RNA sequence: UGGAAUGCGAGUGCCUAGUGGGCCACUUUUGGUAAGCAGAACUGGCGCUGCGGGAUGAACCGAACGCCGGGUUAAGGCGCC
RNA sequence: GCCGUCGCUGGCAGUCGGCAGAGCGAGAAAGAGAGUGGCGCGGACGCUACGCCGCGACGAGUAGGAGGGCCGCUGCGGUGAGCCUUGAAGCCUAGGGCGCGGGCCCGGGUGGAGCCGCCGCAGGUGCAGAUCUUGGUGGUAGUAGCAAAUAUUCAAACGAG
């Protein structure tokens, strides 16, 4: 019974797992946080088979679908209700999102007026 | 060494040149202070043309 | 400013592109203009001939005030004076031909470079190049020295 | 695999000005309109010159512009440079001239003026000759630079007229061996 | 230690990667090193060529008088080839016409 | 009648890093009994480069690499692994 | 099929609307030319032109060069009538997601007083290594060991022992 977008297209992901750093399972002092390899024997640097994957533009995510959330929207962080009212006449494609720092007394008024300008919120049930 | 086409350089810094640094950040109060010297000189010798 | 320098672009890439054979080493041929003579001497004899040996005479305490001796061509002489002079003395009957003083303008000798309008004037001046005084003269002026 | 060199499929060449300036790009967005939408090569040329760098618009002198629209058959026409025309003060006489620039010095704007001339902007020649006719496109000199005379053959090459990097001038100074026959050699 | 002494291999790989390119060529060349005699006279021939500029007016007016007065009495299968001339956009504008015509 | 075929847009100028230990294979080739030895020519490789085959392997054979689906192949294979 | 790069130095200012008339892809130069005589009041989107759109080819990479980062860190000028005791920074999280990625957002918990977005400016600005510095902690491990110089035993007292 959600607001749903103008359209929802199917999303493709050519990847879903994250790209692990290179023998970040080996050290706690190496965080999954990728970082190109350059040893010069460095076996994932040259792409051996088996060995963990490099990320390239190859990769990328269709134009079309890129950024867009499960829901078929597109989020966009707001902090109080004069930034909400940007999204009135994109409310078909975008969503909201209020910032983690807005106080439980500031949300109550975003999500009563989202509501009434018809914007989803992505996290409308938080901090009550 | 030299590189292609260039200029041959000899720059004056074979010495301790940075014990002997003279910066000018005191250069504002240095022209306060020789203002504020001409208008007092002024003063003590009036009505003496203050040029001299 | 600091941010747009390839120091903040070879983070992550070892030897800081100084490559990873030769590295980057202190100084390898020499501090300076050391190796001249020797193995620096291609570059000195391509890009610096002349550089070393010793030719002419010396001079002790020189000064160059002495030979203070600024030039002015030809094509520049009608500028050291106002534009009313010029125009005035090209349509005055009398045939009364400015006097244009190089020195009051800060040269001392007058040089022949360019053409000068069809138009009499009287040029004073320390000094003249012979193809200056031919031309001030093809144009029915008159050279003047001053000291 | 097909085999094929890529070190050449990206050419180097501008497509917009390095400029920020937006009184330059107002100029870039009009004429980008009428190089389109124009069969014109003149628009193609202007608009490609507003994108080159201040060392290739060398400025054009007023004695220059004036020999060039002085040649026969050039009456009437305007000329246009995408640069600045500087002033001649070894010019005597300026006739009525008619110049599109970019900048004019100050004091070669009262001397065409003064004679007569007319003095357009890029986006007054657009409304006054939109694909470029009866115009005569001119440029300055674009060897004219100090930098031109230092490059080529080696100064210290056989008929090597270049001119070396020293940082005075005179006897002193890099003139005693392979500059005379007398210290080394000459060449 | 000892190390290798000399080799090409590789160089003409090198010398080919922007082409082994043959000397640019001008409808004019210089005049450098030719004989110092004959340069000398070559000079005084174009020194003077102006002498007899009047002349070569007379003639070459002369020449194109001549030139001119002498011009001036002097002046696959044949269905293919028709269909071939009424697509002919320009050609057989008439002749589609005629066709169009008939068919009303 | 742009005067052979074929293919292809070219010319030109500045500034410029790293490199300046190489090594391997067919053919040719010097020294040495020979060497996985030392030294050359040509081309191609490894170095800088993964991938299918050679069980395994810097260089051999095939073939060069964006992330995927289907199809077909190369060199190699098809008792079982 | 999708991503990016390069190329076409490609197309779009024509959203020219009731002061209207919908075209300029089409084998083959140049005008959907101008004139002189013989009922309804209606018609999507677009265009941050540093934007948007189309078509074709391509994509290995050490040393090295270059570009772009709505990648990240700290401080300054502007701006956000920005956030914040109705809870800032920080920290934890088998929570929900986004991006090729550098990373980021939101939920929950702890915390207790500050903090961040954008346009610019600035830099003591990004760690896996350096027998790196300083601090902390492991396994080894309840292990090596508590073995030089002959030696202790009985009863009682104090005492929780
Ligand atoms: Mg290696
Ligand atoms: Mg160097
Ligand atoms: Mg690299
Ligand atoms: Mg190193
Ligand atoms: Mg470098
Ligand atoms: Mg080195
Ligand atoms: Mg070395
Ligand atoms: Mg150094
Ligand atoms: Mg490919
Ligand atoms: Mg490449
Ligand atoms: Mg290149
Ligand atoms: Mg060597
Ligand atoms: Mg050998
Ligand atoms: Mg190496
Ligand atoms: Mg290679
Ligand atoms: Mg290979
Ligand atoms: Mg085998
Ligand atoms: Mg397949
Ligand atoms: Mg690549
Ligand atoms: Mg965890
Ligand atoms: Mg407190
Ligand atoms: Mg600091
Ligand atoms: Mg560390
Ligand atoms: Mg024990
Ligand atoms: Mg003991």
């Amino acid at each position: 019974a959600a607001l749903r977008p103008l359209v929802k297209p199917k999303i493709v992901k050519k990847r879903t797992k994250k790209f692990i750093r290179h023998q970040s399972d080996r050290y706690v002092k190496i965080k999954r946080n990728w970082r190109k390899p350059r040893g010069i024997d460095n076996r994932v640097r040259r792409r051996f088979k088996g060995q963990i994957l490099m990320p390239n533009i190859g990769y990328g995510s269709n134009k079309k679908t890129k950024h867009m959330l499960p829901s078929g929207f597109r989020k966009f962080l707001v902090h109080n209700v004069k930034e909400l009212e940007v999204l009135l006449m994109c409310n078909k494609s975008y969503c909201a999102e209020i910032a983690h720092n807005v106080s439980s007394k500031n949300r109550k008024a975003i999500v009563e007026r989202a509501a009434q300008l018809a914007i989803r919120v992505t996290n409308p049930n938080a901090r009550l | 060494a030299p590189s292609r086409n260039g200029m041959i350089l000899k720059p004056h810094f074979h010495k301790d040149w940075q014990r002997r640094v003279a910066t000018w950040f005191n250069q504002p109060a240095r022209k306060i202070r020789r203002r504020k010297a001409r208008q007092a000189r002024a003063r003590r010798i009036a009505p003496r043309p203050a040029a001299g | 400013p600091s941010r747009l320098r390839k120091t903040r672009k070879l983070r992550g890439h070892v030897s800081h592109g100084h490559g990873r054979i030769g590295k980057h080493r202190k100084h390898p041929g020499g501090r300076g203009n050391a190796g001249g003579m020797h193995h620096h001497r291609i570059n000195f004899d391509k890009y610096h001939p002349g550089y070393f040996g010793k030719v002419g005479m010396r001079h002790y305490h020189l000064k160059r005030n002495q030979s203070f001796c600024p030039t002015v061509n030809l094509d520049k002489l009608w500028t050291l004076v106002s534009e009313q002079t010029r125009v005035n003395a090209a349509k005055n009957k009398t045939g009364a031909a400015p006097i244009i003083d190089v020195v009051r303008s800060g040269y001392y000798k007058v040089l022949g470079k360019g053409k000068l309008p069809k138009q009499p004037v009287i040029v004073k001046a320390k000094f003249f190049s012979r193809r200056a005084e031919e031309k001030i003269k093809g144009v029915g002026g008159a050279c003047v020295l001053v000291a | 695999g097909v085999d094929i060199r890529h070190n050449k499929d990206r050419k180097v060449r501008r497509k917009e000005p390095k400029s920020q300036d937006i009184y330059l790009r107002l100029l870039v967005k009009l004429y980008r309109f009428l190089a389109r939408r124009t069969n014109s090569t003149f628009n193609q040329v202007v608009l490609k010159r507003l994108f080159m760098s201040r060392t290739n618009r060398p400025p054009l002198s007023l004695s220059r512009m004036i020999r060039k629209m002085k040649l026969p058959g050039r009456e009437n026409k305007t000329a246009v440079v995408v640069g600045t025309v500087t002033d001649d003060v070894r010019v005597q006489e300026v006739p009525k001239l008619k110049v599109c620039a970019l900048r004019v010095t100050s004091r070669a704007r009262s001397r065409i003026l003064k004679a007569g001339g007319k003095i357009l902007t890029f986006d007054q020649l657009a409304l006054d000759s939109p694909k470029g006719r009866g115009t005569v496109l001119l440029s300055g000199p674009r060897k004219g630079r100090e930098v031109y005379r230092h490059f080529g053959k080696a100064p210290g090459t056989p008929h090597s007229h270049t001119k070396p990097y020293v940082r005075s001038k005179g006897r002193k100074f890099e003139r005693a061996r392979g500059r005379r026959a007398s210290r080394g050699y000459k060449n | 230690a000892k190390s290798k002494n000399h080799t090409t291999h590789n160089q003409s790989r090198k010398w080919h990667r922007n082409g082994i390119k043959k000397p640019r060529s001008q409808r004019y060349e210089s005049l450098k090193g030719v004989d110092p005699k004959f340069l000398r006279n070559m000079r005084f021939a174009k020194k003077h060529n102006k002498k007899g500029l009047k002349k070569m007016q007379a003639n070459n007016a002369k020449a194109m008088a001549a030139r001119a007065e002498a011009i001036k009495a002097l002046v696959v299968s044949r269905k293919l080839h028709r269909l071939a001339y009424i697509a002919h956009p320009k050609l057989g504008r008439r002749a589609r016409a005629r066709i169009a015509r008939g068919l009303r």
